[PDB]
């Protein structure tokens, strides 16, 4: 993935959370497109 | 040897003491409160109207007994009990 360009409070830290939110976001934006992709199909 | 001269001497051991014990517990109280006081401004800055308001109570918790110290301290500099 590229990069483009109050405080939240992360815990347990930052980087465990964007750690375990990629691999989500992924699977996220396969089913987006999967569901796109049935759309066009019917 | 002079009795009042070690009475003189103990009283002002003791205010000694006190008096560095008080700015002890002053110093840590208040170092401790405005550390807290500073991270919950530093997460969130519209929190530092509320913060003062708890922040302001610890130090008067503490501060009282450091003011509680000089007042107990001044009772055995100039008035010794026991003095004759």
């Amino acid at each position: 993935m590229e990069v483009e360009y109050t405080l939240y409070s992360f815990e347990p830290d930052p980087e465990t959370l964007f750690d375990a939110l990629l691999p989500r976001y992924i699977a996220t934006r396969v089913y987006a497109a999967l569901l796109e992709a049935a759309a066009s199909e019917s | 040897l002079d009795p009042n001269a070690i009475i003189t001497a103990g009283a002002l051991i003791g205010g000694g003491l006190i008096m560095g014990g008080g700015a002890i517990g002053a110093g840590i109280g208040d170092g401790i409160a405005g550390n807290a006081l500073i991270s919950g401004i530093a997460r969130q800055p519209e929190a530092q109207g509320r913060l003062f308001t708890p922040f302001f109570i610890t130090v008067g918790l503490v501060e009282a007994a450091y003011f509680i110290n000089l007042a107990f301290m001044a009772l055995f500099v100039f008035a010794t009990p026991g003095l004759q």
